[PDB]
């Protein structure tokens, strides 16, 4: 469970990235369809070159999401309910990816927050991706 | 595939036992009910809402058939499982667009499929010689993935 | 989550299990031993040779458990409560090996149990055993 | 292990720069922060009860080095990474103890460090490299498990 101190490390490790969220999560997709290739076969219909639009506009939506999640931390399930929903019964993405797309955003956030980013914090916003990820495959069966 | 001449004969003993056709549908129609989002790249199979409407598909039964017939062909070669299975991992990788972990959990599948048929026949051994096979059959169907 | 369904199997599964559990547990623990090596590191004080005492007695302890989450089913949460305690703080097991324990329970009931072990039934028992998992698993940080 | 002419010359360079004191001790301790049940390989270090404490242990510290320098030699041993870890898979599996999965643990982790420590200079292409050369680690390390 996410203690009060965890909710605390990522609401202010949050605040840092402020306007840099929808970089970051297009930064985290590339690393993450490089670096485990597999994960690309849940985007076929996408163009996954370099700095591609539909890259850019999806790592909007994934930052989004996320600050939509730390701004309801104490509620997740429920404000997260209607993407539990889609990638359970629509996309239908094995669990084990949101593992790979969770360590990426770790790799982001430690390359872009150099004073932020204490062993603490660190593991504080892996917790806090893990409880994610948890209710993102909640209602897969 | 570290598999010794021990390991080796005990997979080939067994599976000369096996019904390749109602073995592959089997466990292809379990993958799709125990671990129901493997549904999303069969949803021109027809109906697969309930479990007897997997199980009972013709076509699943048909494409069972299909997947157990090149993992027997697999058990032929398991000293180049990767140069057997390379055409087969360009296709679900480039052309179907299948995560490879899929075939981890279809392996698992087969082994309780296995151990359903043989009781006690289905020794630990035997269960340990099998997961190395199917563990070396999905790493050959992930190798051609880029 | 487990549905009612789920509940009916599963009680349904081990009710038939009955007097034979702890026999199911050293075997799926031998299974268990020989298909996954690693898990073994978990086990240097043991005499993990076929037919061990420590093992027949441990699968015991562990078949026990199983018996009482069933029995407990709508609370396992609380029902477990000790057990967790123990695998996150005294053992320390990592999370993975969770999941190559349940695998080595189903093969064991799939082969002694031939006409209960049914697709729905598979169904349920992953679900079940997903679910002790996750509740032995809930405090490890 | 399959790794590019151009990932080789990307692994090397940026290692030229790493500072091995500093990543070791951040490493190991940010393993046993983030994922805390691996302390229980580390009892006889001391103090491991807060972060703080963890990371300024200098018994940490000391192993953190020891740990990279091991690493160090395998990165120029990338074409045999199972002979030149050979020795050290069999202390960790017949001595210590250690699940493997604690490897691919340290790997990650690793990659995180290298991350903070280099920010853009660790760009996805040379990430990428370096997962493969953690996981080939992790593989070589767990290799004579039995
Ligand atoms: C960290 C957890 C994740 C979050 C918070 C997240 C969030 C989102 C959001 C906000 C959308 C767009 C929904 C909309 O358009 O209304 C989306 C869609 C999607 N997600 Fe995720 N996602 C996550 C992980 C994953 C992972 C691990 C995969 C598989 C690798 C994945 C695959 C997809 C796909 C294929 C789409 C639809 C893309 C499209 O066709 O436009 N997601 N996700
Ligand atoms: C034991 C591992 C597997 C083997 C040996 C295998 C083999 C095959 C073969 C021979 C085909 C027919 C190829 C063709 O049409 O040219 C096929 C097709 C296909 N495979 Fe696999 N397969 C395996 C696992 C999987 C699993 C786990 C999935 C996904 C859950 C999958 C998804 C598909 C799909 C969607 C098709 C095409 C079906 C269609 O025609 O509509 N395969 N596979
Ligand atoms: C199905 C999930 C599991 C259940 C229900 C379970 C249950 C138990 C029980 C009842 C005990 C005895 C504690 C006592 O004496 O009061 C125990 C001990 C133990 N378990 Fe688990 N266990 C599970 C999974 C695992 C796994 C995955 C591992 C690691 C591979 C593991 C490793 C151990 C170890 C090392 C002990 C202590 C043995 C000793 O020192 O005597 N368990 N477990
Ligand atoms: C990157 C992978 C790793 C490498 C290359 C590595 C290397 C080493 C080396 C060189 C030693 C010193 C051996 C000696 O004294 O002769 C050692 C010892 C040890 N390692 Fe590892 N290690 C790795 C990962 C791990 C991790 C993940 C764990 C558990 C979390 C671990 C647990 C231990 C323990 C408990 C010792 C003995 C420490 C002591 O003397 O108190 N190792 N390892």
């Amino acid at each position: 469970v996410l203690s009060p101190a965890d909710k605390t490390n990522v609401k202010a490790a949050w605040g840092k990235v402020g306007a840099h969220a929808g970089e970051y999560g297009a930064e985290a997709l590339e690393r993450m369809f490089l670096s485990f290739p597999t994960t690309k076969t849940y985007f076929p219909h996408f163009d996954l070159s370099h700095g591609s639009a539909q890259v850019k506009g999806h790592g909007k939506k994934v930052a989004d999401a996320l600050t939509n999640a730390v701004a309801h931390v104490d509620d997740m399930p429920n404000a997260l309910s209607a993407l539990s929903d889609l990638h359970a019964h629509k996309l239908r993405v094995d669990p084990v990816n949101f593992k790979l797309l969770s360590h990426c955003l770790l790799v982001t956030l430690a390359a872009h927050l150099p004073a932020e980013f204490t062993p603490a914090v660190h593991a504080s916003l892996d917790k806090f991706l893990a409880s994610v990820s948890t209710v993102l495959t909640s209602k897969y069966r | 595939v570290h598999l010794t001449p021990e390991e080796k004969s005990a997979v080939t003993a067994l599976w000369g036992k096996v019904n390749v056709d109602e073995v592959g549908g089997e466990a292809l129609g379990r993958l799709l009910v125990v671990y129901p989002w493997t549904q999303r790249f069969f949803e021109s199979f027809g109906d697969l809402s309930t479990p007897d409407a997997v199980m009972g598909n013709p076509k699943v039964k048909a494409h069972g058939k299909k997947v157990l017939g090149a993992f027997s062909d697999g058990l032929a070669h398991l000293d180049n499982l990767k140069g057997t299975f390379a055409t087969l991992s360009e296709l679900h990788c480039d052309k179907l667009h299948v995560d490879p972990e899929n075939f981890r959990l279809l392996g698992n599948v087969l082994v309780c499929v296995l151990a359903h048929h043989f009781g006690k026949e289905f020794t630990p051994p035997v269960q340990a010689a099998y997961q190395k096979v199917v563990a070396g059959v999905a790493n050959a169907l992930a190798h051609k993935y880029h």
